């Protein structure tokens, strides 16, 4: 079991080799795919937020604040993105590993900080 | 207890920069401070100090990934 | 069942050519818009 | 001509910094470049498809045989591992990830650390000492990795360290190339930093009906000796084209036998007139099962079905086609399509040699 | 104490992240584990002695 | 399960109503009879294919989820921002190398060709043909104006 | 995370020390008191053949083996003695009664198995 620290936890279901991982055109693959569908009802939206704002930060090369109720503006987040040479949304183009074939959709995908639940299931 | 041999997502091998790159942020830092008590230094305003361009010195790619786990990898050695 | 199965897999399939994502900016209103949502708010507070 | 213009780029250190040059002079005495250096390779195919690319990058990534360090059972020595923190599992993932340019399995290394300071001491990769194999002339691993460090009065004592094989499909250990660029050349593109196109790829076809000929692919190889780039990068590509043949003229093999029963082949005649056969290959990955369906397709363009299957928990692949011959004949356009796909690859590796000085 | 008049104090720029300092005094001085030390040094100081004397 | 690594129960995300569960950390019991008596009316009277339709409520229980519904959305959608939802012989046989099923034949049909989402899909459901008309959750009066 | 700086001194009972933590990379203020336990994971948020459903995650197998969440975990026992009754010491099959059937004692040195021997099921 592994969680981020907006409190959305899931089991290790499937592990892929790195040429079966999506890739972007750079070159980048993630370490975890999450679905989409986790979101809507969760509404866990500053777990989104902190893939916008450290997507901007790995490539300044800072760590930032993001502590509760201080001020926030995503528009302004978000173009921040594009003056670090990123899309606006910060999706990119990807391919899928196992055909080479590209998605007709961008792809969210940036840096979330991730916690390993000690739930093992060798001991249950 | 220290930074990666490889990155942990894609396999660059960040680690033969690891200890030019921990010294070269230490002077770098203090640079920018200008010689100040490590306590009387925040923890957040050493945080902001752009790093881009020391690790494009020491030869890194752009990639987000080795850019993050090289950044961000707590040491045991200063903790201990 | 069967084809509860076989259906499930033409619409996975698909998909793995297709994509689909969702980000911040989905949930973004826009700068006028924005204004829009503000009015509404304050004909609630005035017939509070 | 499949594949032309190559570009080669070695990453290097820039001294002209001054805080990297300060650092590197101090802790190693390092005022030049490292004895082995990432390099990033980027090469353009045309007329060829993109199962046929793909099939090769990802062969290079984690399907290539490859070498690592790795510790002999009993090579951690307890009595004198003085250290606590240093454990044998952290010490072990520590070295098996070096990355090593090594031309055999002969040599064998040692570490024999002790700290008698007050201090924590940090090891580092320039502490192991080869104790067997004929002695190097030129390095296999960079000196500047760390791989430790010891409390006040304690020691770190590890013997038999040697030279492992695998693919990094088993342990990512073995992973050779990490990927930087891929591309296809003759689909045009849409500007997507404006706000009507940045929720698409960006290409301006469809990929369920494109069909894109023209490719650009990038890798970045993690350790190469700085004089021989050139050859080290040879040499991959070569290894990757011959790796594809082998295991193709292996499923070819299969082919022929289709008149002894075999556990392998599967032919079925489901009507007067159509033919069914079944191929299951134990331990088949994406890149055999892809580049089969797309010469099959390629060589019979009015087939009924051709497909195939790698679900994850069965570690295998099975190749289903349907066509309206009988079984001699589907045979026969069979092992053709699996002579285009060997003939292609050795022109790939004729390229590679007329292309690369 | 006299106070200085209110209607000269600059805090036109303090901003809220300037505000998170005081949260940082108040745990410096506090600690995060303050009263459970504080506690058992005064029931070693004069709990035990106080208790076991003035009350059997 | 021949990998040894693995030691969970895995299951399809569509059994999932017969149990309510789901996968943050939920543990099954699994029991396999061993007795001919024990197994004979475990088939005939137990398989999870007498439980399709409710008891409680005389409705079905099962159907796809959340990848599926919006994936099947997505197949038979007629219109993709890239202009019709069209896809090519290649593709479109794609889509059937995993159904487990009988493939279709698609002999008359050149490389070429495309060939609409819904025409994929009939190819599915001509095997057990029904009769349907009702409108789609995607159609709504409040996002109509 | 490192749940103790003191590990290797003590005898812990399901306890689990992850080897490599990383700061976030939008951090907050509690992090100014306590050690960040977790890793920025690269995560893509899209649907990859329906293995995330329903609260699940696919993993990189070579993430994994890099050590990402990778640690170990620890048991203690204890075993009491009574004057003069009961002794340590390798048990004689022919003096001694109820020996526990199919177990193995040819691990036993001395009474207590050595440091650095895997002990499986069955063994003494
Ligand atoms: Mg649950
Ligand atoms: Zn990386």
């Amino acid at each position: 079991k592994m969680s981020s620290r907006s409190g959305n936890k899931g089991i290790a279901a499937l592990a892929l080799p790195t040429s079966d991982m999506p890739f972007t055109e750079d070159g980048l693959q993630p370490d975890l795919i999450v679905n989409p569908h986790s979101h809507p009802s969760r509404m866990t939206n500053g777990q989104m937020i902190e893939t916008t704002v450290g997507l901007a930060n790995a490539l300044q090369g800072v760590v930032t604040d993001g502590t509760a109720f201080l001020p926030i503006n995503v528009q302004l987040l978000s173009e921040r993105l594009a003056q670090e040479g990123l899309r606006f949304n910060g999706c990119q183009k990807m391919f899928n590993g196992q055909t080479g074939e590209y998605f007709d959709a961008a792809i969210f995908i940036g840096p979330t900080y991730h916690q390993r639940l000690q739930k093992f299931v060798l001991d249950d | 207890m220290l930074i990666p041999v490889v990155c942990f997502t894609c396999g660059f091998p960040i680690g033969t920069y690891a200890a030019i790159f921990d010294k070269a942020r230490t002077e770098y830092i203090k640079t920018k401070m200008g010689g100040t008590l490590p306590q009387n230094i925040p923890l957040d305003a050493s945080l902001q100090i752009e790093l881009k361009d020391l690790i494009t010195a020491l030869g890194i790619p752009m990639r987000v990934c080795c850019r993050t786990h090289l950044i961000t990898t707590l040491d045991y050695r200063k903790y201990y | 069942l069967k084809m509860i199965f076989a259906t499930q897999q033409l619409a996975l399939n698909y998909v793995r050519n297709a994509g689909f994502t969702v980000s911040t900016a989905d949930m973004l209103l826009t700068p006028e818009a924005h204004q829009e949502v503000q009015e509404i708010i304050n004909e609630l507070l005035l017939e509070s | 001509k499949i594949f032309q213009n190559v570009e080669i780029k070695p990453f290097l250190i820039d001294f002209s910094n001054l805080f990297i040059k300060n650092a590197a002079k101090k802790l190693f005495q390092l005022e030049e470049q490292l004895p082995l250096v990432p390099v990033n390779v980027v090469m353009d195919f045309k007329g060829i498809s993109r199962a046929a690319v793909h099939g090769l990058s990802r062969v290079l990534q984690d399907e290539i045989p490859n070498y690592m360090l790795d510790i002999k059972p009993g090579g951690y020595k307890i009595e004198d591992s003085t250290d606590l923190f240093m454990t044998e599992q952290f010490i072990r993932n520590r070295i098996n990830f070096i990355p090593i340019y090594a031309k055999n399995e002969t040599l064998v290394f040692a570490l024999r650390s002790l700290n008698n300071s007050c201090e924590v001491k940090t090891i580092y990769s320039r502490d192991l000492i080869q104790v067997a194999g004929p002695k190097l002339k030129y390095p296999i691993f960079n000196p500047t990795f760390e791989i430790g460090f010891l409390q006040p009065g304690k020691s770190l004592i590890i013997e038999d360290i040697y030279i492992k094989k695998g693919i990094g499909r088993k342990h990512a250990a073995f992973n050779l190339a990490v990927k930087t660029h891929f591309s296809h050349l003759d689909i045009e593109q849409y500007p997507t930093d404006k706000k009507e196109y940045m929720a698409l790829s960006g290409y301006k076809q469809s990929s369920m009906t494109s069909d894109p000929r023209h490719h650009r692919l990038g890798l970045c190889f993690p350790a190469v000796p700085l004089p021989h780039i050139n050859q080290a990068v040879r040499t991959y590509l070569k290894n990757a084209c011959r790796i594809i043949i082998g295991r193709i003229q292996s499923i070819q093999k299969i082919y022929e036998n289709f008149e002894e029963p075999q556990p392998e082949l599967v032919l079925f005649s489901m009507d007067e007139e159509k033919t069914k056969a079944i191929i299951t290959i134990k331990d088949e990955t994406h890149t055999i099962g892809n580049l089969l369906k797309t010469y099959i397709y390629e060589m019979i363009p009015d087939i009924s079905f051709v497909g195939y299957q790698c679900v994850p928990h069965k570690q295998e692949m099975v190749l289903t086609i349907i066509h309206k011959a009988s079984q001699e004949d589907l045979i026969t356009l069979l092992e053709k399509s699996i002579q285009n796909i060997i003939q292609t690859f050795q022109i790939l590796e004729k390229n590679v040699d007329e292309l690369i000085a | 104490i006299t106070y200085g008049p209110i209607e000269t104090v600059d805090n036109e720029e303090l901003t809220e992240a300037d505000m998170l300092s005081f949260i940082s005094a108040a745990v410096n001085s506090t600690g995060l584990i303050g009263y459970n030390i504080k506690s058992f040094d005064d029931l070693m100081d004069n709990g035990i002695p106080q208790i076991v004397k003035q009350m059997f | 399960l021949e990998n040894p690594k693995i030691s969970t129960f895995q299951m399809n995300v569509s059994a999932c109503a017969w149990y309510n569960a789901d996968f943050d950390g939920d543990q099954m019991n699994l029991w396999v009879p061993w007795s001919v008596m024990s197994r004979v009316e475990a088939e005939l009277l137990c398989s999870v294919r007498n439980w399709f339709i409710s008891t409680k409520s005389s409705g079905p229980v099962n159907g796809q989820v959340q990848d599926s519904t919006v994936g099947s959305f997505l197949l038979t959608r007629t219109n993709t921002p890239m202009g019709k939802n069209v896809m090519n012989k290649l593709h479109a046989m794609g889509l059937f190398q995993t159904t487990q099923t009988d493939p279709p034949c698609f002999a008359n049909y050149s490389p070429t060709d495309l060939l609409d989402g819904k025409s994929v899909v009939s190819m599915l459901l001509r095997q057990t043909p029904i009769n349907y008309q009702r409108a789609p959750t995607w159609y709504s009066e409040v996002y109509a104006p | 995370g490192w749940y103790c700086f003191s590990w290797p001194y003590r005898v812990d009972m399901n306890r689990f020390f992850q080897f490599y933590n990383e700061m976030p990379l939008v951090k907050t203020i509690a992090h100014n008191y306590v050690i960040p336990n977790g890793l920025n994971t690269i995560v893509a948020y899209m649907i990859y053949g329906g293995y995330n459903q329903e609260d699940s995650v696919i993993v990189s197998q070579s993430f994994i083996d890099r050590g990402g969440f990778a640690g170990t975990f620890y048991r203690e026992e204890k075993v009491e003695l009574e004057s003069d009754i009961e002794s340590f010491g390798k048990p004689d099959p022919l003096i001694t009664k109820n020996l526990k059937p199919g177990a193995n004692y040819e691990k036993l040195v001395d009474g207590f198995v050595p440091v650095g021997t895997v002990v499986k099921k069955g063994d003494i």
